[PDB]
């Protein structure tokens, strides 16, 4: 809460990395403790990002190249809602915060307001008709990271809960190369996606844009003004050495 | 002979013409408003190959 | 007469094989062995030797397959009623393939 | 000790959707495979069918398979590694020995004498310890070195 | 996935070692092996039942 | 008219010349004892074929001295030579030139256009889809298709083999 | 058996509606052998692969007078059509010729031209009482 006066006793709490993860088998305290941290973190009106399920990023509905980042990915509907809940949590805190760096000439419908605050940001985000909201929640994404890593002074908490599907991949594979080319006929292109599928390498979750701007921050020195309290998930699916088909029922 | 013919005809006929979308909209990802989700991957990532391929 | 003799499974017999090839290389005239056939030679002269099966492929099925030239349509339904002759007027420079010559 | 099913239902009386009762061939089965076993309708006996489709020892065999399928995949799915030919020389002291094969001599016991006893098939090696030896050619390291936790410094844990 | 499988020839690497394929190669020569070239990568699948 | 006769495989005789290689290749590592060691030469005689060189780096062959212990053989031994197997084969061979057979196909013309429909019977399931250039690893990919700028372009390949399935 | 169609009537007991193991029925009776596919049309009841040779029963093998019907394996070659000369399959009751030759018979088995068991019936071959039981399947008018 004051953290710049005990900045000593903090990095030695944590052995100076950034924040803990937590981890134990399936079905101890873990969730419940994250969710307790953001009790504890929200009831002391500290800014505090809150991811409830990872999951609903790295194994999701559906994953978009982002927008305006070469060479990265979405998750749409994690990041919209994220970027709703996020704003409606930290409200009071987020009005006040200024924008350092975002461009004053954001896309906007006729009878909207160009956003002045990190609350107007994320406003801004996801209130959109779709497939707008789209486009707009990853240009938003970005920004809003590139905000976060800018502010030195005010304490933020970042609760993930199951960072361990964030250290390693998303269950999306890279788009077959040949969906990329455009074609004729399937008769003669030399293609086969039609007729077999495959693996193509999966995408890791370092690309994930959001999981960039995380990633950015921790590995980045120079930013102790962010505290990760994490998490870890075993909730995946038992297999022993043989696996039937499981019985839906 | 001919039944041949004409089958051999009809089979052709199918295989080259279009069908009805092949998922099932009642459950997702599908169901989802068609501007969004799955349905802008395929408006604007799939669509000439799935029509290539006549939905079949 | 005294021999070794292999046994049990077809490895075991790999002096036996060299014999019976030699053998049978030695007293099989080409000129005979030419005029064995194999199915797709032999549908080549059907009339609708290749399409693709609905398991894979089908969809890469074209309407180019089709022999429209060999039958008589109903213009209505679009259907098939009859089937001209094959026989009568059939040209090929090919009845077998074409390395053969008895 | 999995839960799930590997045995293909028996043929009987026809089956249908009830409390407490599916049909045979039912999309719930076998992750709907069972598509590929079903004569669909009221099929009639004298004309019609697909003789394999009924049969106790076939239809099994498939089921087999597909089960086989089902567990191989989770086996590859559950591999984060890839085998890497090392010469002798280079590799770390533990497979410095003779590790006979598979299912050749009992499962084998990595280091009895340094306290550590696990399988030495199974030992995963990290490769950023390795990288020395995989990528001697790059000058400086491509992967930067782990991190460890003091485990004797004082942190939340230890009440300080 | 869909690879290329590959072979490092031992006077290219910087320690010559016996590579895995070539003692195969050996194995088949020995006890004289088929080696089927189409034998599928993906398809090792073990018989669970008596295995 | 015709030119020359071949001799019986029975009839052949075998010199040192021909049944050891003359050359030798060059590992990374290499130094003119390692070599020399390796052949059982001593290393004055290696010089001497070789124009008294010294450092090896640059060579991918090193020429043999007759005076060598262990050559190598220039093509293994238990194979059998392809005379014999010809030998088993001769009035096929002389009919081979009779008809003047160039080939026999094995397939119709159009066959790899259906898939499904031509399989003989050594072929096996599940297919095997054609390559894709740099599909092997995320940053190949990304290099390739995605952002074009990337600097890396492949994930670290180390030196050693990578044996993708196994066992 | 009930009645004696051959020989065998009086060798064999039926053992009423019994059950044999998967595709080992004792007497080989293809009555599916002429059943229309048109996608399935070069794989059904025909060699599983293309590169395979025509049987043994394309070809004269000896020194032979001659045959009455050739085999049923027999597969239909263009020249079957062409040449103009007799086949004929032993079907029942007696022979079936090939007299209209078509090239759409090309590269089937003789198997899959023939109809085993044929729509049309003779009504001399059957018993008063079988006329009656096929009256009643609605197969003969009465
Ligand atoms: N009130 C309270 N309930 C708890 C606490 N720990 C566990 N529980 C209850 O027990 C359940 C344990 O489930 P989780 O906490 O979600 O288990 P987990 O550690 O997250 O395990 P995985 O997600 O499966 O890796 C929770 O749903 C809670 O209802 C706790 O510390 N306080
Ligand atoms: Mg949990």
């Amino acid at each position: 809460q004051h953290w710049h006066t005990k900045r000593s006793v903090l990095s030695s709490l944590t052995n100076g990395r950034t924040g803990f993860i937590v981890d134990g088998p399936t079905g101890c305290g873990k969730s419940a403790l994250m969710c307790q941290v953001v009790h504890f973190a929200r009831s002391r009106n500290i800014v505090t990002l809150y991811v409830p399920d990872a999951k609903v990023w790295t194994h999701g509905e559906w994953c978009w190249p982002s927008t305006i980042l070469p060479g990265f990915f979405d998750a749409p509907d994690a990041a919209r809602s994220f970027l709703k809940y996020f704003a409606v949590a930290n409200r009071a805190t987020l009005t006040s915060w200024k924008l350092r760096c975002t461009p004053k000439d954001l896309p906007t419908e006729q009878g909207e307001r160009q956003p002045q605050n990190l609350y107007e940001l994320c406003e801004w985000g996801h209130r959109a008709v779709a497939p707008a909201s789209i486009d707009r929640q990853s240009v938003c994404v970005k920004f809003l990271m590139d905000e976060l890593s800018e502010e030195k002074k005010l304490p933020v908490v970042i609760v993930v809960d199951g960072w361990n599907l964030f250290s390693h991949e998303t269950h999306f594979r890279y788009p077959h190369p040949d969906f990329l080319r455009g074609l004729a006929s399937f008769n003669e292109s030399s293609t086969d996606i039609d007729l077999y599928p495959q693996e193509l390498p999966r995408i890791p979750a370092s690309r994930l844009s959001f999981v960039r701007g995380l990633n950015k921050m921790i590995l980045s020195g120079d930013d102790p003004n962010k505290f990760f309290i994490t998490c870890t998930t075993r909730d995946f699916k038992p297999f022993d050495g043989i696996s039937g088909f499981p019985n839906v029922e | 002979h001919r039944a041949l013919a004409d089958s051999l005809r009809a089979y052709v006929e199918f295989s080259t013409s279009k069908r009805v979308e092949p998922w099932d909209a009642r459950f997702k990802p599908f169901d989802r408003i068609e501007k969004d989700g799955v349905y802008v991957l395929m408006r604007y990532m799939m669509e000439e190959k799935l029509q290539l391929c006549n939905y079949h | 007469r005294y021999k070794a003799s292999p046994h049990g499974y077809i490895r075991h017999f790999e002096n036996e094989v060299r014999d019976l090839l030699q053998y049978v290389d030695g007293v099989t005239p080409w000129k005979q062995a030419q005029k064995i056939r194999t199915y797709w030679e032999v549908r080549s002269h059907h009339p609708m030797p290749q399409f693709n099966r609905p398991e894979v492929a089908m969809h890469r099925n074209t309407v180019g397959l089709l022999p429209a030239h060999m039958w008589e349509t109903d213009k209505k339904t679009g259907k098939v009623k009859s089937v001209k002759d094959s026989v009568r007027d059939y040209q090929t420079k090919t009845p077998y393939p074409k390395w053969v010559q008895l | 000790v999995s839960t799930g099913e590997f045995d293909h239902p028996p043929f009987q009386f026809r089956q249908r959707h009830t409390f407490n009762t599916t049909p045979l061939h039912d999309a719930n089965r076998f992750g709907g495979r069972t598509a590929y076993l079903r004569e669909i309708g009221p099929v009639n006996i004298k004309k019609q069918g697909r003789r394999f489709k009924k049969d106790p020892r076939t239809v099994q065999f498939n089921v087999d398979v597909w089960c086989a399928q089902q567990t191989l995949r989770k086996r590859w799915k559950q591999r984060d590694w890839e085998v890497i030919e090392i010469p002798f020389r280079l590799v770390p002291r533990e497979q410095q020995r003779v590790i006979p094969e598979l299912y050749t001599d009992i499962p084998q016991m990595t280091d009895p004498a340094r306290n550590d006893f696990s399988n030495i098939r199974n030992k995963v090696y990290d490769r950023e310890e390795l990288q020395g030896v995989l990528f001697p050619a790059a000058g400086a390291m491509l992967y930067p070195p782990l991190q460890r936790v003091d485990k004797q410094a004082m942190t939340l844990d230890k009440y300080l | 996935g869909v690879h290329r499988v590959g072979y490092t020839h031992p006077s290219t690497l910087p320690v010559p070692c016996a590579q895995r394929w070539d003692l195969r190669l050996a194995r088949a020569r020995i006890f004289q092996e088929y080696i089927e070239e189409k034998a599928p990568g993906a398809w090792q699948l073990e018989d669970e039942r008596s295995m | 008219s015709e030119t020359e006769l071949v001799a019986p495989l029975s009839c052949w005789t075998s010199t040192s010349e021909s049944e050891f290689s003359p050359v030798e290749r060059v590992h990374a590592n290499d130094t003119l004892v390692a070599i020399a060691r390796r052949l059982q030469c001593s290393e004055e005689a290696l010089r001497a074929v070789n124009d008294g060189i010294t450092d090896v780096s640059g060579l991918d062959f090193v020429r043999v001295p007759p005076e060598a212990r262990r050559p190598r053989r220039l093509v293994e031994p238990q194979l059998r030579p392809q005379a014999a197997t010809d030998a088993l084969l001769a009035r096929t061979i002389a009919e081979e030139e009779t008809f003047k057979l160039k080939s026999i196909p094995h397939l119709p013309q159009n066959a790899e256009r259906f898939p499904h429909e031509y399989h003989t019977p050594t072929s096996r399931f599940p297919p095997t889809p054609s390559e894709t250039p740099a599909t092997q690893d995320w940053m190949a990919y990304t290099a390739k298709y995605l952002d074009k700028q990337f600097t890396i372009s492949a994930e670290p390949a180390p030196v050693y083999n990578v044996n993708k399935l196994w066992p | 058996l009930k009645i004696a169609k051959s020989a065998f009537g009086f060798y064999l007991a039926r053992r009423g509606q019994r059950k044999y193991p998967f595709l080992r029925r004792p007497h080989i009776k293809n009555t599916h052998s002429m059943n229309p596919s048109a996608p399935y049309f070069w794989s059904f009841m025909t060699a599983k692969s293309q590169m395979a040779f025509l049987p043994e029963e394309n070809y004269i093998t000896g020194d032979w007078t001659g045959k009455f019907f050739v085999s049923k394996r027999q597969v239909y070659t263009l020249q079957h059509a062409t040449s103009g000369a007799k086949v004929r399959v032993k079907s029942f009751p007696s022979i079936f010729e090939f007299n209209s030759p078509s090239r759409w018979n090309i590269g089937k088995e003789m198997n899959t031209l023939t109809k085993p068991r044929m729509d049309l019936i003779d009504e001399q071959m059957l018993t008063k009482k079988q006329r009656l039981d096929y009256v009643r399947a609605g197969l003969l008018p009465k």
